[PDB]
Protein backbone atom coordinates (compact mmCIF):
# COMPACT_ATOMS: atom_id res chain seq x y z
CA UNK A 1 0.00 0.00 0.00
CA UNK A 2 1.14 3.53 -0.71
CA UNK A 3 0.34 7.00 0.48
CA UNK A 4 -0.22 9.82 -1.99
CA UNK A 5 3.45 10.60 -2.31
CA UNK A 6 2.99 13.53 -4.71
CA UNK A 7 1.04 15.24 -1.91
CA UNK A 8 1.23 19.03 -1.78
CA UNK A 9 0.78 19.76 1.92
CA UNK A 10 3.48 18.77 4.37
CA UNK A 11 2.63 15.68 6.40
CA UNK A 12 4.44 13.58 8.97
CA UNK A 13 4.35 10.99 6.22
CA UNK A 14 6.07 12.14 3.05
CA UNK A 15 5.67 8.82 1.27
CA UNK A 16 4.97 5.42 2.77
CA UNK A 17 5.00 1.86 1.44
CA UNK A 18 3.41 -0.96 3.37
CA UNK A 19 4.44 -4.47 2.21
CA UNK A 20 0.76 -5.13 3.00
CA UNK A 21 0.69 -8.79 2.06
CA UNK A 22 3.20 -9.53 4.84
CA UNK A 23 4.05 -12.66 2.85
CA UNK A 24 7.27 -12.90 4.86
CA UNK A 25 4.91 -15.31 6.61
CA UNK A 26 5.36 -17.66 3.63
CA UNK A 27 9.10 -17.84 4.22
CA UNK A 28 8.12 -18.42 7.80
CA UNK A 29 5.91 -21.28 6.65
CA UNK A 30 9.09 -22.79 5.39
CA UNK A 31 11.57 -21.91 8.12
CA UNK A 32 9.06 -22.10 10.94
CA UNK A 33 8.10 -25.57 9.82
CA UNK A 34 11.81 -26.28 9.67
CA UNK A 35 12.15 -25.10 13.26
CA UNK A 36 9.27 -27.42 14.09
CA UNK A 37 12.11 -29.92 14.19
CA UNK A 38 13.25 -28.33 17.46
CA UNK A 39 13.68 -25.13 19.38
CA UNK A 40 17.06 -23.62 18.45
CA UNK A 41 16.14 -24.87 15.07
CA UNK A 42 14.82 -21.44 15.75
CA UNK A 43 17.68 -19.00 15.40
CA UNK A 44 18.70 -15.41 15.61
CA UNK A 45 20.35 -16.31 12.33
CA UNK A 46 16.87 -16.86 11.02
CA UNK A 47 16.24 -13.41 12.41
CA UNK A 48 19.22 -12.30 10.34
CA UNK A 49 17.71 -14.13 7.36
CA UNK A 50 15.14 -11.33 7.03
CA UNK A 51 17.53 -10.20 4.31
CA UNK A 52 16.63 -13.33 2.39
CA UNK A 53 13.08 -11.98 2.08
CA UNK A 54 12.63 -9.63 -0.88
CA UNK A 55 16.28 -8.85 -0.36
CA UNK A 56 15.03 -7.03 2.69
CA UNK A 57 14.47 -7.07 6.43
CA UNK A 58 11.96 -7.99 9.09
CA UNK A 59 10.45 -4.71 10.14
CA UNK A 60 7.25 -6.62 10.42
CA UNK A 61 3.71 -5.36 9.94
CA UNK A 62 0.26 -6.65 10.73
CA UNK A 63 -0.06 -9.60 13.10
CA UNK A 64 3.42 -10.61 12.06
CA UNK A 65 4.38 -7.10 13.07
CA UNK A 66 2.98 -7.94 16.46
CA UNK A 67 4.62 -11.36 16.59
CA UNK A 68 7.89 -9.69 15.66
CA UNK A 69 7.78 -7.03 18.33
CA UNK A 70 6.58 -9.78 20.68
CA UNK A 71 9.07 -12.16 19.15
CA UNK A 72 11.60 -12.28 21.93
CA UNK A 73 8.80 -11.88 24.44
CA UNK A 74 7.11 -14.84 22.82
CA UNK A 75 10.05 -17.02 23.69
CA UNK A 76 10.91 -15.34 26.98
CA UNK A 77 7.34 -15.41 28.07
CA UNK A 78 7.14 -18.46 30.16
CA UNK A 79 10.86 -18.02 31.04
CA UNK A 80 9.41 -14.97 32.72
CA UNK A 81 7.57 -17.31 35.05
CA UNK A 82 10.35 -19.86 35.01
CA UNK A 83 11.74 -16.96 36.95
CA UNK A 84 8.63 -15.94 38.88
CA UNK A 85 8.09 -19.49 40.05
CA UNK A 86 11.06 -21.48 38.92
CA UNK A 87 13.84 -19.24 40.06
CA UNK A 88 12.64 -20.50 43.38
CA UNK A 89 13.45 -23.67 41.49
CA UNK A 90 16.05 -24.33 38.74
CA UNK A 91 15.17 -23.77 35.08
CA UNK A 92 15.73 -20.12 35.70
CA UNK A 93 19.08 -21.28 34.33
CA UNK A 94 17.43 -22.17 31.06
CA UNK A 95 15.49 -18.93 31.11
CA UNK A 96 18.90 -17.28 31.37
CA UNK A 97 19.94 -19.21 28.31
CA UNK A 98 16.84 -17.94 26.58
CA UNK A 99 17.68 -14.38 27.45
CA UNK A 100 21.04 -15.34 26.06
CA UNK A 101 19.22 -16.06 22.84
CA UNK A 102 17.88 -12.53 22.95
CA UNK A 103 21.17 -11.07 24.10
CA UNK A 104 24.55 -12.05 25.40
CA UNK A 105 24.31 -11.16 29.06
CA UNK A 106 26.64 -13.87 30.02
CA UNK A 107 30.37 -13.54 30.65
CA UNK A 108 31.28 -15.39 27.53
CA UNK A 109 32.39 -15.68 23.91
CA UNK A 110 34.60 -12.61 23.84
CA UNK A 111 36.80 -14.28 21.24
CA UNK A 112 34.04 -16.25 19.43
CA UNK A 113 32.43 -12.93 18.56
CA UNK A 114 31.46 -13.18 14.90
CA UNK A 115 31.12 -16.89 15.60
CA UNK A 116 27.70 -15.77 16.69
CA UNK A 117 27.50 -13.93 13.39
CA UNK A 118 30.07 -12.65 10.96
CA UNK A 119 27.61 -9.87 10.22
CA UNK A 120 27.42 -8.00 13.51
CA UNK A 121 23.67 -8.41 13.80
CA UNK A 122 24.46 -9.19 17.39
CA UNK A 123 26.81 -6.95 19.31
CA UNK A 124 29.35 -8.03 21.91
CA UNK A 125 26.51 -7.48 24.27
CA UNK A 126 23.31 -7.23 22.23
CA UNK A 127 21.97 -4.40 24.39
CA UNK A 128 18.96 -3.72 22.14
CA UNK A 129 16.61 -6.53 21.22
CA UNK A 130 18.07 -9.15 18.91
CA UNK A 131 15.67 -8.24 16.09
CA UNK A 132 15.46 -4.63 17.23
CA UNK A 133 17.67 -1.53 17.20
CA UNK A 134 17.66 2.06 18.45
CA UNK A 135 15.64 4.87 16.87
CA UNK A 136 14.86 8.57 16.57
CA UNK A 137 13.12 10.04 19.61
CA UNK A 138 9.49 11.11 19.82
CA UNK A 139 6.98 13.42 21.54
CA UNK A 140 4.73 11.95 24.20
CA UNK A 141 1.38 10.19 24.16
CA UNK A 142 1.52 7.62 26.78
CA UNK A 143 -0.94 5.08 28.25
CA UNK A 144 1.08 2.55 30.23
CA UNK A 145 0.98 -0.10 27.51
CA UNK A 146 2.89 2.37 25.35
CA UNK A 147 5.73 2.16 27.84
CA UNK A 148 5.21 -1.59 28.09
CA UNK A 149 5.78 -1.52 24.33
CA UNK A 150 8.21 1.30 23.92
CA UNK A 151 10.92 0.73 21.31
CA UNK A 152 13.72 1.11 23.80
CA UNK A 153 16.51 -0.85 25.46
CA UNK A 154 14.98 -0.16 28.88
CA UNK A 155 13.77 -3.71 28.53
CA UNK A 156 17.26 -4.76 29.58
CA UNK A 157 15.90 -4.10 33.07
CA UNK A 158 14.59 -7.62 32.50
CA UNK A 159 18.09 -9.06 32.36
CA UNK A 160 18.97 -7.11 35.45
CA UNK A 161 16.02 -8.64 37.22
CA UNK A 162 16.80 -12.13 35.95
CA UNK A 163 20.30 -11.85 37.27
CA UNK A 164 19.24 -10.74 40.71
CA UNK A 165 16.83 -13.64 40.66
CA UNK A 166 19.69 -16.01 39.96
CA UNK A 167 21.78 -14.82 42.85
CA UNK A 168 18.71 -14.53 45.05
CA UNK A 169 17.95 -18.19 44.39
CA UNK A 170 21.48 -19.09 45.34
CA UNK A 171 21.19 -16.98 48.47
CA UNK A 172 18.12 -18.92 49.54
CA UNK A 173 19.65 -22.30 49.05
CA UNK A 174 22.45 -20.85 51.13
CA UNK A 175 19.74 -19.85 53.57
CA UNK A 176 19.47 -23.59 53.98
CA UNK A 177 21.59 -25.08 56.74
CA UNK A 178 24.80 -26.34 55.21
CA UNK A 179 28.34 -26.38 56.58
CA UNK A 180 29.58 -25.39 53.14
CA UNK A 181 27.93 -22.13 54.11
CA UNK A 182 29.94 -19.63 52.07
CA UNK A 183 31.47 -21.68 49.26
CA UNK A 184 28.99 -21.74 46.40
CA UNK A 185 27.79 -18.34 47.55
CA UNK A 186 30.89 -17.35 45.61
CA UNK A 187 28.48 -17.31 42.71
CA UNK A 188 26.41 -14.77 44.60
CA UNK A 189 29.67 -12.86 44.69
CA UNK A 190 30.32 -13.22 40.97
CA UNK A 191 26.79 -12.12 40.17
CA UNK A 192 26.74 -9.09 42.44
CA UNK A 193 30.16 -8.01 41.27
CA UNK A 194 28.91 -8.27 37.73
CA UNK A 195 27.23 -4.99 38.65
CA UNK B 1 43.26 -9.23 31.57
CA UNK B 2 40.98 -12.21 32.19
CA UNK B 3 39.32 -14.38 29.53
CA UNK B 4 35.88 -13.05 28.65
CA UNK B 5 36.43 -9.95 30.81
CA UNK B 6 33.35 -8.70 32.59
CA UNK B 7 31.64 -5.64 31.18
CA UNK B 8 28.32 -4.54 32.72
CA UNK B 9 28.11 -1.52 30.49
CA UNK B 10 25.73 0.60 32.49
CA UNK B 11 25.27 2.58 29.30
CA UNK B 12 25.61 6.27 30.11
CA UNK B 13 22.23 7.76 30.63
CA UNK B 14 23.99 10.25 32.88
CA UNK B 15 21.03 9.44 35.08
CA UNK B 16 19.47 12.50 36.71
CA UNK B 17 16.28 12.89 38.69
CA UNK B 18 12.84 13.48 37.21
CA UNK B 19 9.87 15.42 38.53
CA UNK B 20 6.80 13.73 39.83
CA UNK B 21 3.66 15.50 38.55
CA UNK B 22 1.82 14.33 41.65
CA UNK B 23 3.92 16.79 43.50
CA UNK B 24 2.41 19.94 42.07
CA UNK B 25 -0.45 17.78 40.73
CA UNK B 26 -2.04 21.14 39.98
CA UNK B 27 -0.20 20.70 36.71
CA UNK B 28 -3.49 19.00 35.99
CA UNK B 29 -4.15 22.59 34.97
Amino acid sequence: LQFPEASSADVWYIGKQIRLNTLFAKELIGKASRSLDLVLSWETQNSRLEEAILGGAAELIDLDGANGIYFWELFFHMPFMVSWRFNVEQRYEDANRWVKYLFNPFECEDEPALLLGKPPYWNSRPLVDEPFKGYSLTQPSDPDAIAASDPIHYRKAVFNFLTKNIIDQGDMEYRKLQPSARTLARLSYSTASSL
Amino acid sequence: LFPEPWDNFCRPGAIEALDSPASYLLDLY
